[PDB]
């Protein structure tokens, strides 16, 4: 029992952790005095005899170096205490207990480890001083900080071991992760900050520099990309160098509110062929974001490649940050001497209302809602009043702010601080509360000794109309101390409650696992799920997509993928297929091309029955846009010749990929259609997808791009199937309470209490409601 | 015995935020004014917004204007001291009144195209340090593997590892055992 | 050794958007009214003004590495001021009966509206900018 | 016609009063007493402190070369905060401190600085910049009732 | 105890030398010579000066790590000219340059009255 | 004499106003480094301990020794210890000096830097002398004693630099500045209302030309003339301190151009 | 309980984990100075050659697929298709 | 009891020396064994 | 509340409706009042759809919950480990709960983890009862001194004979 | 606890001047401010090193063991 709780802890060291912006996302600084204590049993062979004679020869006390050197008959020589330490001749099957060295897989972990991104196999990188050190971009996932923290160091002691690490553990392979089917690791703090003023229109950049900057780019190819300006000075633009930090084949549209294919305000994002066209570079397109940068290259380029790309970007924008510069300081909170008069006034207009309302309330003309008190009434718009006029007054202060303020620069940036904050630090704090209401008359009728008996204004229960920068006034230095007081007790609830419904749920789902037959089974074999999620795929492998079918009115949905060549005017013009025009009047191919659109009108009706809602976006594998985009760019498709795709290709074609996207492979009834079920959804995105009319009207793509596309697909799909093995049920306990422990916080019981009171299926509800249609 | 701050030791302001020695750098390479003043500490912009600790960015001013003007900095709570009020102090001291100042990077000399917040500000030294906290447990012939860990592995569907991690030192002793009784009552 | 585009515009717009180096031009056309031009420009190294007028010419030449000096006086195959250079991601609108098409300079970005360029703009990379007075 | 500058506050509808503060920093206790424009912090930030400052290095007293505890720690030169308070005259800080002024800047420099780390001139710990003494005592005896 | 001595800073281990030129592979007439025992003192300013040749395709400096005192120069350059002959024509047009300066600077010191 | 152009405006035994000109900002940043920190000094580097009964503790009275500013006008012409053939220190590498002080009267007995002796053979060169700049001739207050107290040292100085320790620097603080008018454009200046009115104007603005308003950015300019400003510790002449820096720096580049050689 | 090579249900593709045991036992039979299949190109670090004989489809391995209900597929390394 | 902390509890403890004002704390500190 | 629905046209448009929340619940007795929908009434209590609409709605509704606790936070977790859990929490035809409800394990076997003080009381248990272990957990595996069926381990590797 | 040698910033000598600063205050009765510039501290770095001291040595010294 006592190595069930890791009392007999052997070969790990634990020590305080450091960022460091000059290392690999997957490689992990580890001093060489603690490299000198933990050890790896190697054997003896040719390949390594004589490496192994100099460690030993090394001895304990010199970095690549031994502490024993375990004979054929398992007799061990201590290298510290022998007197033939630096006299021994190696023999080919006996072992030496070498000190870890570069690049040995150790597993890395931050406790409390209640996601398996807590613990990822690193490469070792002995160093200097004491203390581990880590890339910027593996601190979200461990969720730490360098303030203190400490992290575990996990050293594998045999060959399985050891591939076991590198082969599912390794932080490449755990960049987009299965929790949210997204990626866990960004670029953060300084680079996410220094990347956006880089990416700016005005920023350009001398030759002297740029040299430097591409220098610093190890995966440069000593190719000096030609300037953005060549005239009175040889220019270059921000864009322009990140983007030889970003890889050949990576595309990347992504729209903004107005953004445009001349995005003025540089809205937006455009990759082609990875070179960023347009668009200022931030969390939107470098963060963990879903469809960002990130996910691309690790689906596009593979998990090394991404891998290798954290440190790219990195490089060249700390080092652009280091010659640059950023700072923060008090004048980054001072608004406008006429934005604070907009402010003050702002604050004012609130207390006439609730003047107003008190009066009212006072005269007895005030009625309350149904099913609610005079006085609940009355506290709701007084809250309402003012809590919207520390937002509004919180706007006034953002507005003002300039496009050089730090704090607005950083929040545009998506690194560190938020409109809550401005509107605080600059303009009003706001109202305090405790248990949702304003502060309650502790004293008799009164919030403290210093006002009058009966006094519901404002300022008397909680309202603090003072910013930070401004200062708060002693009653509301008070008021806000007993909002805040709350917090600091419910996140140490948040906290307690939350660790042991984490340990619950990983208790209950922990033996669940994906067999080969695609079912999920607990220990005694009982199926839980006829195939894993309903679709047997692994979510890594599933992307947000738009299922355009279910959306639009029929005239568009009709205007986009009906196709009649018995109409004049709805068939396919003669320029986006070579037989263009003799497929005019075709009988023998409408009859194909109706078959299609029935198929099409008939998954309308199907998903408007399964999203009622209307909702066309869902998670899905093989992210079909970008494979058609990739398509476009590796056969460079030209939009200005007809295709020499025949009608039957397509319908044919794509209608012969459906039947090879396979999860179930079982020969009888039953699993066909099992298996025809399972794919019914990205099926319906499919057809949608290479209709006919698309594939020549939109895409334009060529017989060629076309097959290319198909192959990938079935290519792609199989590839994000799950795989038998996988411990899904613990998977799935992770996946609920590693974000359940991030709640920490209308009149419905949420958060950790309501989740306490599902997984224990109590009887009596807090908030027992029914919502009747 | 003496101790001299090194990479991991802890410090902080009074205001609720500490944070370790990521690295040393000697003057040389420190970013510097045109005065030729060098800043012994340089903490992180980053760690202003969210804590929304103006506080600090005005111990700062105050502090600046102090040391200038040989005055203490009253920074007493409740008073009527203002940041407009220690901004004219300071800026009658030819120092732009925000506490901002330019500066030059030390490994170019070449100017930064941002102005940097560089005054004073009181910092404490923690105690618990690095040399204090490093073990490392390899025997030859927090820093646990726990429940938890093992949840993880299991995710990772590292068996082995599971296997190796906590296999008993207990020699794998070798029985023998009936196919019809799965008893060890087989005399080998 | 080519060029692709020639003529002169009618600046009828400078606008600086919130930036402080670059400003987003959109001239009108000489002889021709339906050819329109909307354009970033580096003011700091090229100034321009309203009512202004620009040759402006496409080119796309006179992918390996770059070169400073002794070219630069030498083949100096620039008889103008202004000199970009960038990609096109050339979205042929076919707008109506318009062709208009878009060329990014490092985040630069540039729209012609005309439509008797069919046999000129190229569908591919390399793609100068000169202007001139 | 306030000070656009100064903090709002709401104006005396009493004529009754009865009592008056002393002053109303005498709200907090010895470590709060001891953080500089409190009323400018978010609320909880200040209470980390109150508990951070406990673990800070000084002169816990003038006699420590004389007393044998368990363990100490005396910082090697204690300076007196460019920032006090009034309450602090009583607490004794500026006579006994538990930090220095240190010349801090807000950068973003190596990147070497990010997630609450810091980065500290090296020439500045050459000249003694946060150095410190600790002192350990072990103690030991001889037989019981053997 | 982990931190290394002070004057590995400037003072070269066993088995180190000042300089170590290798061929780059990415470029035509390109060297990566690696600078032990030195910053950017030397890095940036021999860095500069290669850069006043018209006849050098490339020159940037790099010191990839703060805990270890050694940078990175890549040069390249034309056809004919040798990466090593820019180093040294750099090199010694420094020397130069300072010998005059530290010349011009003696001088305007005596002409001082305190 | 072509190149690189001094042109002082202030001097004096403490501190040299200069204005470079017509150099690169990399020379003129290389050098300001280099008098930071690689200019040979002598500084004491081993202290001796037999008695001490004073109120504070060896390591941190050893401390202070080290950062006493001791005389190193001819440092050259003393070996680095670690060169030195013999063993573990000599004349001809090493300073050796002591301290003795006792706390004889009844009022605080204070130790200066003046108590220092030198007990190894000079021979004849300015090295070791404890610098002094104080009008009372007592130098650096290194400790104080109660009657009773007692202190009997021995220290060994040795030639060192600042990239070993901040000690051996010669160097104070290095006033560094260019472009005093932004007409280069290298920095953003932040403002609220006003760029030019919330910014303080810089003492060499005076001895420049401001930009006037009609003429567009001028992109060819670079960056040259450097106002600067040394300041010496006292161990070395303030005009030293920069030859010494420019010659310092020609050595490295030179030891350079050896390395190609028997490369 | 055995199936015949046909009729089987279960993936033509390696499983992440099947590959990662299998460059694991064969790394540990390599570096017990066990004869290797593929020509060493320079390699010397086991794993790195384990991978080069699964890649070369020279790994004499064969995977015993369990269903839950007892029975069982055989599919031998040379013969599942490789692409994780 | 004066040693321990018992009374009837962790009444009395080492007095904290960290830092001067980490000791005036302690002496002025409170506790609540076991509505809000 | 605002309803998105189709429109006439075929294109998705918001209609409000009225719609009642109510303190208490009595799902039976609304569901059967005239007026309203008795095809759309919903409450927070999954037990009483359970017992009401069956197990498969209290199974649809188990999982709304989960899923707005944590949609209430922003915060998104894929599909499938929500509904892993809803599932299990629901296989046996009634709502089993998470947090520990057996005094005894929860899926575990009696040579597993050695839990409470006291495992002999559970072995006594287990013979009384011929209890079998199915040996797929890992502390149970750690016992025997093998790996468990898990992941990597849940498949063998044997040697080949046909490659020539 | 006793006038650090050498100013933490700069190095400017300053562990020379605390007698000085003492006298400039009580002899002189100048201000600290008037004082440290008197004493050539000019940049904010050299002033506080001797403004923020606390001779403890002095209290230290009233021991007698
Ligand atoms: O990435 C991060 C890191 C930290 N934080 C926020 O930092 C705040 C607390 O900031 P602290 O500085 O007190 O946290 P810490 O991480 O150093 O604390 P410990 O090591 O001592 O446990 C908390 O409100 C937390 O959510 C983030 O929001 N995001
Ligand atoms: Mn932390
Ligand atoms: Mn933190
Ligand atoms: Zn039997
Ligand atoms: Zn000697
Ligand atoms: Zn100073």
């Amino acid at each position: 029992r006592g190595n069930l709780m890791g009392k007999r802890v052997d070969f790990s060291a634990r020590t305080v952790i450091s960022g460091d912006p000059n290392l690999e996302l997957d490689q992990v600084g580890v001093p060489k005095s603690i490299a000198k204590t933990l050890t790896y049993p190697e054997v003896v062979t040719p390949y390594n005899i004589d490496r192994l004679t100099q460690l030993v020869r090394n001895g304990p006390n010199e970095h690549p170096g031994a502490k024993y050197v375990i004979r054929d008959s398992g007799d061990r020589i201590d290298l510290r205490y022998s007197k033939r330490a630096g006299d021994i001749q190696l023999q080919y099957g006996w072992k030496v207990e070498r000190h870890i060295m570069d690049n040995d897989p150790v597993l890395f972990n931050r406790q409390p480890s209640l996601h398996k991104m807590s613990m990822m196999a690193h490469r070792v990188k002995v160093i200097p001083y004491s203390t581990f050190r880590l890339n910027l971009s593996v601190t979200s996932p461990y969720n730490a900080d360098f303030d203190g923290d400490e992290m575990n160091l996990h050293v594998p002691q045999s060959e399985e071991t050891r591939a076991e690490l590198s082969q599912l553990c390794a932080v490449p392979l755990q960049i987009v992760s299965p929790q949210s089917n997204k990626p866990c690791m960004g670029i953060v703090q300084d680079t996410l900050c220094g990347i956006r003023k880089l990416t700016l229109r005005d920023t350009f950049i001398e030759l002297d520099q740029v040299l430097n900057m591409l220098y610093w780019v190890p995966d440069w190819d000593g190719v000096i990309p030609t300037p953005a300006i060549i005239k009175p000075k040889p220019l270059w633009s921000g864009k322009q160098i990140l983007s030889v930090a970003i890889p050949n084949g990576i595309h990347l549209q992504r729209f903004d509110e107005g953004t445009t294919l001349l995005s003025p305000k540089d809205n937006g994002m455009l990759i082609i062929d990875g070179q960023i066209i347009f668009g200022v570079v931030e969390k939107k397109t470098v963060g963990s974001s879903n469809g960002g940068l990130i996910h691309v290259v690790t689906r596009e380029k593979g998990p090394q490649v991404c891998a290798k790309l954290f440190g790219n970007i990195q490089k060249v924008v700390n080092f652009w940050l280091l010659h640059n510069g950023f700072s923060t300081g008090i004048g980054d909170t001072i608004a406008d001497g006429p934005t604070m008069r907009e402010i003050t006034e702002t604050i004012a207009e609130a207390k006439k209302k609730v003047l107003d309302v008190t009066k009212e309330a006072q005269a007895n003309l005030l009625t309350a809602k149904h099913g609610m008190t005079l006085r609940e009434s009355f506290e709701d718009n007084v809250v309402r009043f003012l809590n919207e006029a520390r937002d509004k007054a919180g706007r006034l202060a953002e507005v003002n702010l300039k496009d050089l303020n730090n704090v607005k620069q950083m929040v545009m940036a998506g690194s560190k601080g938020s409109f809550i904050n401005i509107a605080q630090m600059s303009a009003c704090v706001g109202q305090q509360s405790v248990e949702g209401k304003r502060i309650a008359f502790g004293f008799v009728d009164r919030t403290l000794p210093h006002f009058s008996k009966d006094d519901y204004s404002p300022e008397s229960k909680g309202f603090v109309e003072n910013s930070y920068l401004r200062g708060l006034t002693p009653q509301e230095f008070f008021f806000h101390a007993m909002g805040g007081r709350e917090g600091l007790i419910d996140t140490a609830v948040k906290t307690a409650e939350t660790g042991y419904i984490q340990r619950r749920l990983v208790k209950a789902l922990e033996d669940i696992m994906v067999h080969y037959d695609n079912t999920t089974r607990n220990s005694l074999g009982n199926v839980i799920q006829f195939i894993y999620g309903e679709d047997g795929m692994d979510a890594a492998h599933i992307e947000k997509q738009s299922l355009d079918t279910i959306g639009g009115s029929d005239a568009a949905f009709e205007k986009r993928y009906r196709v009649d060549l018995l109409n004049t005017d709805h068939t396919l013009d003669p320029s986006l297929l070579e037989s263009g025009s003799e497929i005019l009047g075709d009988l023998k191919l409408q009859v194909l091309l109706d078959e299609e659109y029935k198929q099409l009108v008939k998954d309308r009706k199907f998903l408007r029955e399964v999203f009622v809602d209307g909702e066309a976006n869902w998670p899905l594998p093989v992210n079909i846009r970008r494979i058609i985009q990739n398509a476009q760019q590796t056969f460079h498709i030209d939009h200005t010749k007809p295709s020499d795709l025949t009608i039957k290709d397509i319908v044919l074609g794509v209608k012969d990929l459906q039947e090879n996207l396979l999860v179930l492979r079982g020969k009888n009834e039953i699993i066909q259609n099992a298996q025809r079920d399972a794919v019914t959804l990205f099926c319906c995105l499919l057809r949608s997808r290479l209709a006919t009319r698309r594939v020549l009207q939109e895409y334009r793509l060529t017989k060629q791009a076309f097959d290319w596309v198909l192959s990938n697909i079935e290519a792609q799909f199989l590839r994000s199937v799950v795989h038998p093995g996988e411990m899904v049920g613990v998977l799935a306990a992770q996946s609920i309470g590693e974000p359940a422990t991030q709640m920490t916080l209308k009149k419905v019981t949420s958060g950790v209490p309501r989740l306490k009171e599902i997984l224990n299926v109590a009887k009596n509800m807090k908030t027992p409601s029914l919502t009747v249609y | 015995t003496t101790k001299i701050p090194q990479i991991g030791d802890k410090f902080a302001s009074r205001h609720g935020q500490k944070g370790t020695i990521g690295i040393t750098y000697r003057r040389e390479d420190m970013p510097f004014t045109a005065e030729g003043i060098v800043p012994d500490l340089i903490i992180n912009p980053h760690a202003i917004p969210s804590r929304m600790t103006v506080a600090h960015l005005i111990e700062c001013l105050l502090s600046k204007v102090a040391a200038l003007s040989g005055n203490e900095g009253d920074a007493s709570p409740f008073t009527d001291i203002t940041v407009e009020g220690i901004s004219k102090l300071l800026r009658e001291h030819g120092y732009q009144s925000r506490g901002f100042e330019v500066m030059y990077n030390g490994h170019t000399g070449k100017k930064l195209m941002a102005q940097i917040f560089f005054g004073p500000t009181y910092y404490q030294r923690l105690r618990h340090m690095v040399d204090d906290k490093i073990h490392a447990r390899a025997r030859g012939p927090g820093l646990r593997f726990g429940e938890m860990e093992r949840d993880c592995m299991i995710a990772h569907g590292a068996a082995s590892f599971l296997k190796e991690r906590l296999m008993e030192a207990s020699d794998a002793f070798r029985v023998h055992i009936c196919g019809i009784c799965g008893l060890m009552t087989v005399i080998a | 050794s080519n060029t692709l585009f020639d003529d002169i515009f009618q600046v009828s717009e400078v606008d600086p958007g919130r930036y402080n180096k670059v400003c987003r031009i959109e001239a009108a056309s000489t002889t021709q009214d339906q050819c329109k031009l909307t354009l970033d420009i580096n003011v700091e190294l090229f100034p321009v003004a309203a009512q202004d007028s620009l040759t402006v010419t496409i080119a796309s030449s006179l992918t390996r590495s770059w070169r400073p000096p002794q070219a630069g006086d030498r083949s100096l195959a620039d008889d103008y001021d202004y000199v970009m250079y960038g990609t096109a991601y050339k979205f042929e609108e076919v707008s109506k009966d318009l062709i208009a098409v878009y060329y990014s300079f490092g985040g630069l970005l540039m729209r012609l509206e005309g439509n008797y360029r069919n046999l000129n703009n190229l569908k591919q990379e390399n793609a100068y900018l000169l202007i001139r007075r | 016609d306030v000070d656009p500058a100064k903090r709002i506050r709401v104006s005396h509808h009493a004529t009754t009063f009865t009592h008056c503060e002393i002053h109303p920093s005498m709200i907090l206790g010895v470590a709060a007493s001891i953080i500089p424009f409190p009323d400018h912090n978010q609320s909880p930030r200040n209470t980390y402190q109150s508990a951070m400052g406990k673990q800070a290095m000084g002169v816990f007293l003038t006699n420590y070369n004389v007393r044998m505890d368990t363990m100490a720690n005396i910082l090697y030169y204690p300076q007196k905060p460019l920032g006090t308070t009034r309450a602090m005259e009583y607490l004794k800080f500026r006579e006994l401190p538990a930090g220095q002024n240190a010349i801090v800047a807000i950068a973003c420099y190596s990147g070497y600085n990010q997630e609450d780390s810091m980065i500290m001139n090296q020439s500045s710990i050459d000249r003694g910049l946060f150095r410190s003494l600790f002192f350990r005592s072990y103690m030991d005896q001889e037989k019981k009732y053997g | 105890m982990n931190a290394p001595d002070r004057f590995e800073l400037f003072l070269l281990g066993e088995g180190e030398s000042k300089l170590k030129i290798d061929p780059d592979t990415k470029a035509p007439n390109a060297v990566v010579i690696t600078f032990e025992k030195e910053d950017h003192t030397l890095g940036n300013l021999i860095r500069a000066e290669l850069l006043n040749d018209r006849k050098v395709l490339f020159a940037a400096y790099k010191v990839e790590h703060p805990f270890f005192a050694r940078f990175k120069l890549r040069i390249q350059t034309t056809e004919g000219y040798d990466p090593k002959d820019a180093l040294k024509n750099a090199c010694n047009s420094i020397i130069n340059k300072l010998g005059a300066l530290k010349t011009n600077f003696e001088t305007e010191w005596n002409l001082q009255t305190l | 004499e072509e190149g690189p152009q001094v042109k002082i405006r202030e001097a004096s035994k403490d501190n040299v106003d200069f204005i470079l000109s017509n150099v690169d900002l990399a020379m003129a940043n290389s050098l300001r480094r280099v008098m930071i920190a690689e200019i040979p000094t002598l500084a004491i580097d081993s202290v001796e301990v037999e008695t001490n009964t004073t109120v504070l503790a060896d390591e941190f009275i050893a401390h202070r020794l080290g950062l006493i500013p001791l005389q190193s006008m001819d440092i050259e012409q003393l070996e680095y210890s670690r060169d030195c053939f013999c063993e573990d220190h000599c004349d001809k590498c090493s300073v050796v000096l002591t301290l003795q002080a006792f706390g004889e009267s009844e009022s605080t007995t204070n130790v200066y830097s003046k108590d220092l002796v030198i007990v190894s053979n000079l021979m004849g060169r300015n090295i070791g002398h404890p610098i002094i700049q104080d009008k009372e001739g007592n130098g650096v207050l290194i400790c104080k004693l109660r009657k009773g107290q007692e202190l009997k040292l021995t220290c060994v100085a040795k030639k060192g630099i600042a990239k070993e320790h901040a000690k051996w620097g010669p160097a104070a603080a290095i006033e560094f500045e260019y472009d005093p008018w932004n007409k280069l454009k290298h920095t953003d200046y932040w403002y609220e209302q006003d760029s030019a009115k919330e910014w303080p104007q810089s003492k060499n603005c005076e001895y420049e030309d401001p930009p006037n308003e009609g003429d567009p950015f001028d992109y060819k300019a670079q960056a040259d003339t450097f106002y600067m400003n040394v300041e010496s510790v006292g161990s070395i002449p303030v005009d030293q301190v920069v030859v010494r820096g420019i010659d310092t720096l020609q050595k490295k580049v030179a030891s350079i151009l050896l390395a190609l050689t028997q490369m | 309980k055995a199936i015949p090579k046909d009729q089987r249900a279960t993936t033509p593709y390696m499983t992440k984990y099947e590959r990662a045991r299998i460059l694991g036992t064969r790394a540990l039979q390599i570096s017990m100075n066990a004869p290797v299949f593929v020509d060493l190109e320079g390699e010397t670090d086991p794993l790195r050659i384990a991978m080069k004989e699964l890649a070369e489809k020279k790994i004499p391995l064969v995977i015993r697929r369990y269903l839950p209900d007892g029975s069982f597929e055989d599919w031998s390394v040379e013969e599942l298709i490789v692409d994780l | 009891a004066l040693a321990t902390g018992n009374w009837g509890a962790g009444v009395s403890q080492v007095l904290n020396r960290y830092t001067y004002s980490s000791t005036l704390s302690h002496l002025r500190r409170t506790n609540t064994p076991i509505a809000k | 509340y605002d309803r998105k629905v189709p429109s006439p046209t075929g294109e998705y448009v918001k209609e409000p409706e009225w719609v009642l929340e109510t303190d208490g619940v009595n799902l039976s007795e609304v569901m059967t009042v005239p007026g309203i929908d008795p095809t759309r009434i919903y409450t927070n209590s999954f037990i009483d759809i359970m017992e009401v609409l069956g197990i498969e709605a209290g199974r649809a509704a188990l999982y709304k919950e989960v899923y707005n606790v944590i949609a209430s936070d922003g915060s998104y977790v894929n599909y499938r480990h929500m509904a892993l859990l809803v599932d299990v929490m629901t296989t046996q035809g009634g709502l089993t709960s998470v947090t520990r409800h057996g005094f005894n394990r929860s899926n575990t076997g009696a040579l597993m983890r050695c839990s409470f003080e006291e495992t002999v009381e559970i072995l006594f248990e287990a013979g009384a009862s011929a209890e079998l272990d199915d040996c797929r957990g890992v502390s149970e595996n750690v016992i025997l001194g093998q790996m468990a069926p898990i992941g990597t381990g849940a498949f063998d590797v044997m040697i080949d004979e046909e490659s020539l | 606890m006793i006038v650090p040698v050498r100013c933490f910033s700069c190095g400017k000598v300053v562990g020379d001047k605390w007698e000085s600063y003492l006298n400039l205050l009580q002899e002189d009765e100048l201000d600290e401010g008037t004082a440290l510039s008197r004493l050539g501290l000019k940049r904010y770095c050299c002033r506080r090193m001797i403004l923020t001291h606390v001779d403890l040595i002095e209290k230290f010294l009233r021991y007698n063991p």
